RNA sequence: CCCGCAGAAGAAGCACCGGCUAACUCCGUGCCAGCAGCCGCGGUAAUACGGAGGGUGCAAGCGUUAAUCGGAAUUACUGGGCGUAAAGCGCACGCAGGCGGUUUGUUAAGUCAGAUGUGAAAUCCCCGGGCUCAACCUGGGAACUGCAUCUGAUACUGGCAAG
RNA sequence: UAGCUAGUAGGUGGGGUAACGGCUCACCUAGGCGACGAUCCCUAGCUGGUCUGAGAGGAUGACCAGCCACACUGGAACUGA
């Protein structure tokens, strides 16, 4: 606080870590589903939430939520993951992108289609 | 780049009359002006400060036919200019070429005026100007060219205008179909119901 | 009139040469406190006409060694 | 140790005003007397009186107007831990010109406005509101 | 002519053997638009009653403020429990650039051009407390002249 | 050597040349010693379009600066008009 | 760029609608399926999931992700604190360092004032001008808070000398 | 990361450079740097600027313009203004 103290050793800016460090400041990243399974939520919720452990192009092994009803995923399925946590599952920091490399869009969705990789019906 | 939808709908949502139709037939006869738009119109939740500001902004934007990016730009320019920001913004909106033609009276609606401008019917200082956002300057004569001078719509518009209240800041000749933009209008000359201050605050949060 | 600087002779062992601290009383960029900063300069002095602690005025010149590009002009306060 | 006499004097004045003391006394110095003169001229105190020869004591007679202190606030600024010098264009306006800032200039201790008129800056000793 | 507006209404509870007792608190602020402002804090079992109580309280114990041409007289700070507030006069036409509660009290007071910020806590009740204190603790050139025993021209 | 030449500035299809003295090696729009005018070949009527600072040019020529053909033409034009 | 031809003709989507946050209803499911930026929603009447209608906001775009500053006075120079919220070394001595009662003199390093040189052009801003308008281009200013040197003031701080 | 440095720091004289110079060499002196962070480690082209911000700041250095360095990796010189 004393100016002398500050002069000797000035004030350190608070280096804020990322909440998505596997992306490494990329907006998305490709990875291969090592394993796709369901898991139980955290305390005030009941579900079987779909999640996949993915080996990323840059080495990292993350786990990624898979939104939407039903999915065409299995082992050795190249997918793109994006930033975003599921508050709900402990330790899950990434969503898969529906409607990319090896993930289909959700069936019979008429709203938020852009979010679920679904093409416009006619 | 244009709103392509119901006009009385826009008016109903705002609450006020936005003048989107010619005014031959009264809007209360043309629509349920009392009832708000949609399945759930007959309900009035109490509007937050943000909400109220937004509604007024919508009103002015709908009245003139400006999309959001353009409106924001107008606001920025107004703020930059010296003097009062809201007053400046209103002046800019009035200055718009489509608005000027409407004031003069060659278009029944602002939509009509915009269409004419688009279709190259209007010359500013003897040069066919095509842009609706064209800022007219003080002492600028703006006239209908002869090919559009034969337009029955234009003549109809003139009659309607004669019915309407004439602006002090313009001078228009119906036979010549030419008007001189004498000066940018003052706020006292423009309508008092517009609360430009709300717009300024909203774009200053 | 020539540009010249004053400083205390911090050492005088190396022959024909002295080291001259030129304390400057600068202000700190952010905090605004005035801090004493120092600039040691290897100065050439022929005849070794100087003791330690002596205030001495020096001017800049063509480099005389790897590190030595200043020469003294007059010694003052030989104490 | 006493490390700032001007600061001490200002505090003394403030406490006197708080406690409604009529006068406040302290060891006199030339800078202190000058500051006092500025205050008197500007009208924040009624009077000062230096008294003694070997160790003289400055005694200021404080000013009250409606039961409350005239010197509403009075802070030292250029303190020993952090000296403040301003250029004539950077001279502060205290309370939008209502309060004064005693500034030590090349031509002696004077108020901020006077210094500005002259066209010179200096060490800003203190603000008074 | 005594324009008034309610800043915040908040429901608060006490617990009893039975269960919870809910009640509402209404913070209102009234002012004449010429300097006079007064805030009121009413409490009642239902909201309208609370608001009415607040209005009555506010209407009494208002306070006059030396306002200069629809703006502040000098930069003023204000403190209270946590809500520490800064507010600075600004040129005519800037409008009131001020937070929520703060905006209300200033607006009813009749200041049209200020730059405010609420530092510290922003608890409506405290911030209003701070703002009123700050506004009061602000003298005019007439007042300073009176205090120092000078003319206004000597002070400027 | 030092030369006096046009530097291209403006938009696509709307060139505006700044007349600059500069060491010939330097790139067209790069480093230049002094900017001693401008020339606007698309300038309309009731617009000047050209302005050559003649004293500076004279000084540079004296110092030993070669001149671009276009600049020479411009100088001739300025001289005639003026 | 202008002139002529025909004919509304070839040209509207995306997100959102529990609160923050502008915009609400019905059906389907029934702690499942799913949603989520935060707080949360869903266990048989779901304005929070999915569909529909209606509305709101943007619009040839609209959403999501990443990233930086802002809000964040949340590294507090301007502008924070330390009894109990995180925070006073267990207590002392003490070198470097930081600060230094009072008077006079001198110096002029800090400080202040003025001048000269420089601080490239572009950018930012102001008044103009040119592209039908805008973006964009562009004339002239202003600014470039700096740095260096010289000449002054002695208030204060520093040095030296005496008290 | 607390000690680092023997052409190392300075001198005299030769040699070398377009030019000053431990640039190089022979001898002499034992210096020189370092808590105002030397040395060692990690990271990084620099600036006008850009974004943000009331400001002070923070982040940043794509495009445009100035400077530096490199040209498969590592050395070397020749030619030549
Ligand atoms: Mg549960
Ligand atoms: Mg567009
Ligand atoms: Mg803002
Ligand atoms: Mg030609
Ligand atoms: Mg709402
Ligand atoms: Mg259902
Ligand atoms: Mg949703
Ligand atoms: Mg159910
Ligand atoms: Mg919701
Ligand atoms: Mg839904
Ligand atoms: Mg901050
Ligand atoms: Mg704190
Ligand atoms: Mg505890
Ligand atoms: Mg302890
Ligand atoms: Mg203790
Ligand atoms: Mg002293
Ligand atoms: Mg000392
Ligand atoms: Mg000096
Ligand atoms: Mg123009
Ligand atoms: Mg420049
Ligand atoms: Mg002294
Ligand atoms: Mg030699
Ligand atoms: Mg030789
Ligand atoms: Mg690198
Ligand atoms: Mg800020
Ligand atoms: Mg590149
Ligand atoms: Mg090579
Ligand atoms: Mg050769």
């Amino acid at each position: 606080a004393t100016v002398n103290q500050l002069v000797r050793k000035p004030r350190a800016r608070k280096v804020a870590k990322s909440n998505v460090p596997a992306l490494e400041a990329c907006p998305q990243k490709r990875g291969v589903c090592t394993r796709v399974y369901t898991t139980t939520p955290k305390k005030p919720n009941s579900a079987l939430r779909k999640v996949c452990r993915v080996r990323l192009t840059n080495g990292f092994e993350v786990t990624s939520y898979i939104g939407g009803e039903g999915h065409n995923l299995q082992e050795h399925s190249v997918i793109l993951i994006r930033g975003g946590r599921v508050k709900d599952l402990p330790g899950v920091r990434y969503h898969t992108v529906r409607g990319a490399l090896d993930c289909s869009g959700v069936k019979d969705r008429k709203q938020a289609r852009s979010k679920y990789g679904v093409k416009r019906p006619k | 780049a244009r709103y392509l939808g119901p006009k009385l709908k826009l008016s109903r949502r705002e609450g006020t009359d936005l003048f989107l139709k010619s005014g031959v037939r009264a809007i209360d006869t043309k629509c349920k002006i009392e009832q708000a738009p949609g399945q759930h119109g007959a309900r009035k939740p109490r509007l937050s400060d943000y909400g109220v500001q937004l509604r007024e902004k919508q009103k002015v934007r709908r009245i003139y036919g400006v999309l959001e990016r353009q409106f924001r730009n107008y606001y920025k320019e107004a703020a930059r200019l010296k003097g009062n920001t809201g007053e400046n913004l209103l002046a800019l909106l009035e200055g718009r070429l489509d608005n000027v033609v409407y004031r003069m009276g060659f278009g029944a609606t602002r939509a009509e005026a915009r269409q004419l401008v688009s279709h190259k019917a209007i010359m500013v200082n003897g040069r066919v100007v095509n842009i609706a956002s064209y800022q007219v300057s003080p002492n600028d004569v703006v006239s209908i060219r002869e090919k559009a001078k034969k337009q029955s719509r234009v003549k109809a518009a003139l009659e309607l205008a004669e019915q309407r209240e004439k602006p002090t800041w313009l001078e228009v000749d119906a036979g010549k179909m030419e008007g001189t933009f004498k000066r940018k209008p003052e706020r006292s000359d423009l309508s008092a119901d517009i609360n430009e201050h709300l717009i300024v605050e909203l774009y200053s949060k | 009139k020539i540009r010249t600087l004053q400083g205390r002779v911090v050492s005088d062992k190396m022959e024909k040469s002295i080291v001259v601290a030129i304390e400057r009383f600068v202000k700190h960029p952010i905090y605004g406190k005035f801090i004493k900063r120092t600039t040691k300069l290897h100065v050439h002095d022929e005849n070794n006409e100087c003791g330690i602690g002596d205030v001495v005025e020096i001017r800049e010149c063509r480099p005389l060694s790897k590190t030595k590009s200043w020469t003294l002009v007059r010694v003052v306060e030989k104490a | 140790s006493m490390q700032d006499p001007i600061a001490d004097m200002l505090t003394r004045i403030r406490n006197g005003q708080a406690a409604n003391k009529a006068a406040v006394t302290m060891p006199s110095s030339k800078l202190k007397v000058a500051i006092a003169n500025v205050l008197k001229e500007e009208g924040f105190i009624e009077d000062f009186k230096v008294e003694g020869d070997t160790k003289p004591e400055l005694e200021l007679t404080l000013k009250y107007f409606q039961g409350k202190a005239v010197v509403e606030s009075i802070q030292r600024v250029s303190r020993p831990g952090l000296r403040i010098y301003k250029r004539k264009d950077e001279l502060p306006k205290v309370m939008a010109g209502l309060g004064i800032a005693v500034v030590s200039t090349s031509k002696g201790v004077m108020t901020d406005r006077a210094a500005r008129q002259a066209g010179l800056g200096g060490e800003i000793i203190c603000y008074v509101a | 002519e005594l324009q008034e507006k309610l800043i915040a209404v908040n429901r608060v509870s006490k617990t009893v053997k039975g269960g919870r007792i809910f009640s509402f608190t209404a913070l209102t602020v009234v002012g004449d638009g010429n300097g006079r402002v007064g805030f009121g804090y009413g409490k009642a079992r239902e909201v309208p009653a609370a608001i009415q109580k607040a209005m009555e309280k506010a209407r009494r114990n208002m306070i006059n403020v030396a306002l200069n041409n629809g703006t502040l007289q000098h930069p003023v700070k204000g403190v209270h429990t946590g809500s520490r507030v800064f507010m600075q006069p600004a040129s005519e036409g800037t409008g009131i650039i001020a937070g929520g509660a703060m905006r209300a009290v200033l607006e009813v007071a009749g200041v049209h051009n200020v730059l405010a910020k609420a530092y510290g806590s922003t608890n409506p009740i405290n911030v209003v407390r701070a703002t009123i204190d700050g506004l009061e603790n602000m003298n005019s050139p007439a007042m300073v002249a009176a205090k120092r025993g000078k003319s206004v021209e000597e002070i400027l | 050597m030092v030369t006096i030449r046009l530097a291209r500035h403006g938009a696509k299809k709307r060139p505006f040349y700044q007349v600059v003295v500069a060491d010939s090696r330097n790139a067209r729009n790069g480093r230049f010693i002094e900017r001693v005018g401008f020339f606007n070949p698309i300038a309309s009527e009731k617009e000047e379009g050209t302005r050559l600072d003649l004293d500076r040019i004279a000084h540079w020529v004296g110092q030993g600066a070669t001149i671009s053909d276009r600049v020479a033409a411009l100088i001739k034009e300025v001289n005639k008009a003026a």
